[PDB]
């Protein structure tokens, strides 16, 4: 029962690469398309009250 | 940043400073960033130039009639005719690029990339 | 008797297919290179030139199958017996 | 050791289970997604 | 040293059904399933869209521009749900092999709780040949009967009529031996990856897992995208 | 009997993924080169080209591991015997 | 007597077959590659793209089909008594 | 019995390892020759031209880490008995 | 003995259509390439093609015929009775 | 047992050279015929293009260094004895 | 002991004819590219590229012409009386 | 026992000499390229062109003789016997 | 025992001879596609573009010619006896 704990070794190496790398680019992406959504949808209302 | 200088045969066009500038050459699109080879090239019939600066938004030219040149200088685009997105109406630049004059089609064709549609 | 056949069948499937995938490999990464680039320098072309690099891919991958085919009929149904 | 190309009844199986998601995704998912826009 | 996908299996309606690759498409399934649910229940075109929205945005998004290119969303909205759960459906089933499921014995060599369904060929060839028939039906109902077999004969040069047929042999051959043998090859390695000692297999483990990732996104994309050209060559005129 | 054709064996499942690493290293290298070459051109347009060049890719490495399901078959389900 | 040369046979004739399809599959590559790039750059040209292409085309399949042709001889009427 | 097979072996996992050598050198040769190029073309778009490059190389690299595994398989951990 | 004679003569002859069909099928794409980007760019120049062309082909097949000359000579007509 | 094995062991690490300084040297090639091509359009570029160069090359010979180590493995310490 | 010494000159002889008709074929086809590309873009070059022309081909044939010599070196006047 | 290593000494220095030729002969062959076409280009860039130059076919040269070390290692100094 | 080295020998002379070949031809035909493309874009150039030129091919013989050299070593003074 110890290629288990190699293993685990190897998907903590791997989930803290993923979350030291990926996550934040994804996170950013995301957050730019809600937020430009968002502006949108704020555009809108003013240009409905206008 | 690069310079780009975008002349016609009886006036300047346009003249500053830009981080990208798009266009597209007979042979394929083309995109010029700060530091590039010297290059000599002829747009497309119905050519837009679309200049990106830091922090404004992009100018979105239709030229009709261009020579690209790029050197150490910059950017330069020669021009018989040229008009800046913001100076197109739509109805005109749509119902000329369906006539059966080639380059009055090709100008309607440009004018419509500026405007952003097609 | 039979071992020395079926060696020699193994290793002749082994050569059709390492044949087939050069072939198959390098002749579709070429017609791709002119595919990307093609579509690289004019977008709107994209579609208009998926008819040459289909009949081309169409003609590379079929040596590969066909390759593969008389691999199976060296491995499966040895030509001798 | 047994050949592993030859499929088994489990064909079926999966099949069945793809044929559910295609209808769940083909009826929740790209409706829903197509309308919002 | 290393064993090959021997199944654990057993018999269901007199065919021998596998435990394993029926257990992962299943999860697969099911967390497709939840994940669209979720979707039912927070897709707001009112105010801003979470994660889950923006997901199945984009990869609808991207599919329909594919199939709009191809062959057009006028003439083929049902191409757009078929790319889109094929490809979220391998992409998942891919990723769940990134676990740490391995768990060495209960005695001689490795051995995990879940295979990855696409290295079963019978996940492959359910999915290829769903495919294979739902585009040459396709091609049927755009065609007629007896234009599709004939112009799947004729191609777009008479003259390789045979070459032309080959090609359709050869689609739904490759679609699923693609993914099998890359899947499958994954397999192998993690298997002979646990013949290391533990304080130097973690780093193999690592670098086959974190590429791997990338490997079942882009296998799960190649199929979609090949998807949806088969049904535009199917559906052309 | 066995020990000559397990040898045959091993050097055709060799000789199978030798030539599937051949032609799926140099099929990727020439796509890639047009994929940078054109981004080099244009560098605005990576997206765009990510299609054509996954279409290739996907090509090149379905020779490859079709090859690699062979190789297996080959030295692990030995066809004959 | 025979089982060596069967084994010859067979190794021969997957000699002969590797060797067809890696020139058809790269020869097929580089003239398709050819014509993806004339259709690119030249639309119009297409039709008369066709031409050339097949010509070269019927001669790279040509060296293929009788590598075939022998490999069939080399394996169904081996040419040793 | 066992000499014969840990010879095909040896041979298998010498081909192996050279077509994985031959298709990793000759595609990361093709892919970084276009980075060159790029990079002489667009000196500025070197960041830019790393994401193109470092997938192709990802995918060659990819085949030839499967490959040195399995040779590995073959010469350590051979797979027949 | 002869049958180790054989062996090697149907060995040398596989060996042999391999190289040549390598060869001339790889020669005939490249020469081919030249051909079809000569007539996309020059459409009219296609007759003024045909005398480098055939004189390229001319020289690959050659070779390829010679090769299939000297196979004939190893498998019906061995040089070493 | 150990001649044969010896032998299988001479062959394969010849293999693996032969495989390695195939792919290292044309990967060189292709490389510097790019190095080359941009300091002859560009000279004053030569500072810049070696950073991309040796990246290539760096990944290149590591190829061949890999099949070095191997082959001493084969040749050396031959892991099956 | 004659008939190892046969099979080995026939295996021989059958490489060296090999090599030669793969390079002499892919050689030949590089320089017909160049010849006819130079050609198709100035017709009237024609005559002053056959000078180029004719010594690369004169280089790459004397390669093949050598090793057909030392094919019949090996299978004809085998080295081993 | 002495005679099969001295056969496989053999054929592995000879597979060594092999590849390494053939790398060197086209590493060689792709970097002169380089340097004749940007000669041509720019004629009075001759000097400015031979150090990047004669750093390609450094590298390239360096795995020929490296493998020459390596043949005479296999048949002169006999690694195991 | 001696016709097992002759037939080991003459079988690596065959593939020292055939890389050789290999190399030679297809990078004579590399560095005479350079040469030929350079006449043709400009004529003038002819006697300057023939120091690079048999700078390149006089590496590449040089490499066929030292294979040549050790092919004899091989078949004619056999290293190992
Ligand atoms: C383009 O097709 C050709 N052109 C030729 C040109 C010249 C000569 Br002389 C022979 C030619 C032969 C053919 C084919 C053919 C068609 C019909 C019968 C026999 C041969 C072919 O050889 C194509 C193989 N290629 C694609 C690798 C083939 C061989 C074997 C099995 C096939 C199965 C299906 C389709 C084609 C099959
Ligand atoms: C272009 O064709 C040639 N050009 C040559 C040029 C120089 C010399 Br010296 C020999 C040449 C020989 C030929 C052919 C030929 C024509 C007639 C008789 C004998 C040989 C050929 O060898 C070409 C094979 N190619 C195409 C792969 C051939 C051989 C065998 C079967 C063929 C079947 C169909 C077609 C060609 C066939
Ligand atoms: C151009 O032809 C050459 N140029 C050379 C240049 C340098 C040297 Br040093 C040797 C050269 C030799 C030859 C030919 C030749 C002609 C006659 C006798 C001997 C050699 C050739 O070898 C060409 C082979 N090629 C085409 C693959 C040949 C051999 C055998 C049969 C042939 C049949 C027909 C035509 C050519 C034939
Ligand atoms: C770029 O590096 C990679 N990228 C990959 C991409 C995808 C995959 Br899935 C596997 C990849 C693996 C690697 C390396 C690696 C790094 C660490 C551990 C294992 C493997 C590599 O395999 C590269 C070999 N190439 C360059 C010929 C390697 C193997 C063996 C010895 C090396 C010595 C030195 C350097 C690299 C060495
Ligand atoms: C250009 O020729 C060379 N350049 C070299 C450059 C460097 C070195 Br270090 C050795 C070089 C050797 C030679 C030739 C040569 C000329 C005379 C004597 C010995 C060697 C050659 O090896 C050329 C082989 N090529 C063409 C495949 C050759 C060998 C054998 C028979 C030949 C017959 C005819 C012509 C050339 C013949
Ligand atoms: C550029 O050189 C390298 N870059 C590498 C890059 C990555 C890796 Br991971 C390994 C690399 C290894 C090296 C060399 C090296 C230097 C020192 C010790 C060991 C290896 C090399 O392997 C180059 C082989 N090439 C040129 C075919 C070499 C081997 C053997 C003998 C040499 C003699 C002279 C020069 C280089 C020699
Ligand atoms: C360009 O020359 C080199 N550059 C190198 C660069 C790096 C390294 Br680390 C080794 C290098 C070695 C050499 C030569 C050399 C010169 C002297 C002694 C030993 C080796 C060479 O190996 C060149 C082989 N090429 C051309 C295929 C050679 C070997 C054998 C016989 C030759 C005969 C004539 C000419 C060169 C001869």
């Amino acid at each position: 029962m110890s290629t288990f704990i190699g293993q685990l070794f190897g998907f903590a190496v791997i989930v803290y690469l993923v979350w030291r790398f990926i996550v934040p680019l994804v996170g950013r992406l995301m957050s730019a398309r809600q937020d430009t959504v968002r502006q949108q949808l704020a555009d809108a209302a003013a240009a409905a009250d206008r | 940043e690069l310079n780009v200088e975008i002349v016609a045969v009886d006036r300047n066009i346009w003249s500053g400073t830009a981080k990208f500038l798009f266009t597209r050459t007979t042979v394929g699109e083309i995109g010029i960033l700060p530091r590039h080879i010297p290059l000599v090239a002829q747009l497309v019939d119905d050519a837009m130039v679309r200049v990106e600066r830091e922090g404004e938004k992009d100018l979105r030219i239709a030229v009709d009639g261009g020579f690209l040149s790029v050197t150490e200088e910059g950017v330069s685009i020669l021009a018989e005719s040229a008009e800046f997105e913001s100076e197109i109406d739509e109805a005109a630049a749509k119902q000329d690029s369906e006539s059966d004059d080639p380059r009055i089609a090709a100008r309607g064709r440009a004018r419509l990339r500026a405007v952003g549609a097609i | 008797m039979d071992p020395t056949i079926a060696a020699g069948a193994l290793i002749g499937g082994g050569l059709i297919m390492a044949g087939g995938a050069i072939g198959a490999g390098i002749g579709d990464g070429v017609a791709g290179n002119a595919l990307i680039s093609g579509v690289a320098r004019q977008p709107e072309a994209q579609g208009r030139l998926f008819t040459p690099f289909f009949i081309t891919v169409g003609l590379v991958e079929a040596a590969y199958f066909i390759n593969l085919a008389f691999m199976a009929l060296f491995v499966f149904a040895t030509p001798v017996k | 050791s047994s050949n592993f190309l030859i499929p088994n009844g489990t064909f079926f199986v999966v099949l069945a289970i793809f044929l559910v998601v295609l209808a769940v995704i083909g009826t929740f998912v790209v409706p829903p997604i197509l309308k919002v826009l | 040293q290393i064993e090959v996908g021997e199944h654990h299996t057993a018999t269901w309606l007199g065919m021998t059904v596998n435990t394993d690759t029926v257990l992962s498409t299943a999860i697969a399934g099911l967390i497709v399933i939840a994940l669209a649910f979720y979707l039912r229940a927070k897709v707001t075109s009112t105010d801003v869209p979470g994660g889950v929205q923006l997901f199945f945005e984009a990869i609808t998004i991207q599919m329909r521009n594919q199939v709009e290119s191809a062959i057009g969303m006028r003439i083929a909205p049902f191409v757009l749900p078929l790319a889109v759960t094929i490809f979220v459906f391998i992409l998942i089933s891919n990723w769940l092999a990134v676990l740490p499921v391995q768990y060495t014995d209960k005695h001689g060599h490795t051995t995990e709780l879940l295979k990855s369904a696409a290295a079963d060929i019978n996940y492959v060839l359910a999915l290829a040949l769903f495919v294979f028939v739902c585009y040459h039906t396709a091609g049927i109902w755009r065609r007629g009967i007896v234009g599709h077999p004939i112009k799947l004969l004729k191609g777009h040069v008479t003259l390789l009529a045979p070459i032309n047929l080959v090609e359709e042999v050869a689609k739904p051959i490759s679609l699923s031996l693609r993914l099998f043998g890359n899947i499958f090859a994954g397999g192998i390695l993690v298997a002979l990856i646990a013949l290391f000692p533990p304080y130097i297999m973690w780093a193999p483990n690592a670098i086959w897992k974190a590429f791997d990732l990338f490997v079942g996104a882009i296998q799960a994309f190649i199929f979609a995208l090949l998807t949806i050209l088969y049904f535009s060559q199917a559906m052309e005129l």
